[PDB]
């Protein structure tokens, strides 16, 4: 079943809770929380990093993600791709171009969520294996 | 300080840095530090960008027949829709030209040999279309002069 | 409290001549013992952030603070499994050893070839070229 107007409203609600100043962006690390903070079906519940890394989420430097990119991606997760989706994109881009008059959030894409995430979780694995080797070496002396 | 863009290089998935030369030719080079590969990426619209070679103050653009060229003036043909493909590479298509029936975009691209392809021949899902920007600085820009 | 014994082992592996103080040289030989290849700058860094006295060397209290910052799990999640799932393209719980090696050498705080070689010998137990990361994370968090 499709998406009610209620759903969009709740989206913009928690969006405000993560974006008080209406910069229309959100930080890389806060994304996961945002995905967790939605009602179904938009909701991507934790753990969700591998799920989030699978959607097209361009980031502008420095590691910020735009609202509309998240809206498109998150609604596409649900629908997903179709002709009705294209029309819905027309509507979303229009409604956004309405409720937002300025050009302050218009900044060019520099990477994608997936790249940053690949770096971060690579690091996580590295530091982990390093602590492991150190532990093994301290244990080595008995 | 009206439009908040960036100054970058654009790395081709085909293995080249995108290069806009003084004679106005566009291709790919393996010269790491060619000064002819820095670009002004300027946000002229919602997820839309203009790509201008710094050393030549030239805009990349695409005409009605799909041929990629350079313009000293800022036409609406100098506007590119940016979007990522498979959350890993950035693609740039024309804002005004498409299949018209199928709606598929005409994209900025390079073949395997680093030469510039016709817009309509570059498919968004082929490596030819794929770029990864490698930025140098953020930068503010004066919103440019629209023409015909 | 009762752990102190291993600490007397631990310092003893860093302190080669047992003078009660760790120098950039001894630190160096140990980091190299792990498979790293630190610069002199990197070592003077590993020292200066945990240096209370500013005497350029590291005694027992400083060795404690440093070994504490090091042994501390920053990603307190044993869900660094998630981190591995990020690189498992098809979600079958196996990553090709080649892929893993490439990723670990070319991303983030990149590993040396020595570290990486060891990690793969430990990770690819049957040597079939595929790596079961679940079991590897278990081995790693056994402590
Ligand atoms: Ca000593
Ligand atoms: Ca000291
Ligand atoms: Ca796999
Ligand atoms: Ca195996």
């Amino acid at each position: 079943e499709p998406l009610s107007e209620d759903d969009f409203e709740m989206f913009y609600e928690v969006w405000e809770k993560f974006d008080p100043d209406a910069t229309q962006f959100i930080e890389f690390a806060k994304l996961s929380d945002f995905a967790d903070a939605l009602d179904p079906p938009l909701l991507i519940a934790k753990p969700n990093k591998v799920q989030l890394i699978a959607m097209d989420l361009p980031m502008v430097s420095g590691d910020r993600i735009h609202c509309l990119d998240i809206l498109f991606a998150f609604t596409k997760r649900v629908l997903g791709e179709s002709g009705e989706m294209d029309a819905l994109r027309i509507q979303m881009e229009e409604r956004f171009m309405a409720s937002n008059p300025s050009k302050v959030s218009y900044e060019p894409i520099t990477t994608t969520l997936k790249r940053k995430q690949e770096e971060v979780s690579a690091i996580i694995i590295q530091r982990a294996y390093r602590r492991y080797l150190l532990k093994q070496k301290v244990k080595k002396v008995s | 300080p009206q439009l908040k863009g960036i100054v970058t290089k654009l790395y081709s998935r085909q293995g080249y840095h995108l290069q806009l030369q003084a004679d106005g030719t566009i291709d790919g080079t393996k010269d790491e530090d060619s000064t002819y590969t820095l670009f002004n990426l300027i946000p002229v619209g919602l997820r839309v960008v203009a790509i201008q070679g710094v050393q030549t103050k030239l805009y990349l653009a695409m005409n009605s027949e799909g041929y990629l060229y350079t313009s000293e003036l800022f036409t609406p043909e100098c506007k590119f829709k940016e979007s990522v493909f498979e959350n890993y590479y950035v693609t740039y298509s024309s804002m005004i030209y498409r299949q018209q029936q199928s709606g598929r975009g005409w994209y900025l691209g390079l073949n395997k040999e680093g030469e510039i392809m016709k817009g309509n021949h570059v498919k968004k899902n082929k490596p030819a279309a794929h770029f990864l920007p490698k930025p140098l600085k953020v930068a503010m820009y004066k919103e440019p002069s629209l023409h015909d | 409290e009762e752990q102190i014994a291993e600490f007397k082992e631990a310092f003893s592996l860093f302190d080669k001549d047992g003078d009660g103080t760790i120098t950039t040289k001894e630190l160096g030989t140990v980091m190299r013992s792990l498979g790293q290849n630190p610069t002199e700058a990197e070592l003077q860094d590993m020292i200066n952030e945990v240096d209370a006295d500013g005497n350029g060397t590291i005694d027992f209290p400083e060795f404690l603070t440093m070994m504490a910052r090091k042994m501390k799990d920053t990603d307190s999640e044993e869900e660094i499994r998630e981190a591995f799932r990020v690189f498992d393209k098809d979600g079958n719980g196996y990553i090709s050893a080649a892929e893993l090696r490439h990723v670990m050498t070319n991303l983030g705080e990149k590993l040396t070839d020595e570290e990486v070689d060891e990690m793969i010998r430990e990770a690819d137990i049957d040597g079939d070229g595929q790596v079961n990361y679940e079991e590897f994370v278990q081995m790693m968090t056994a402590k």
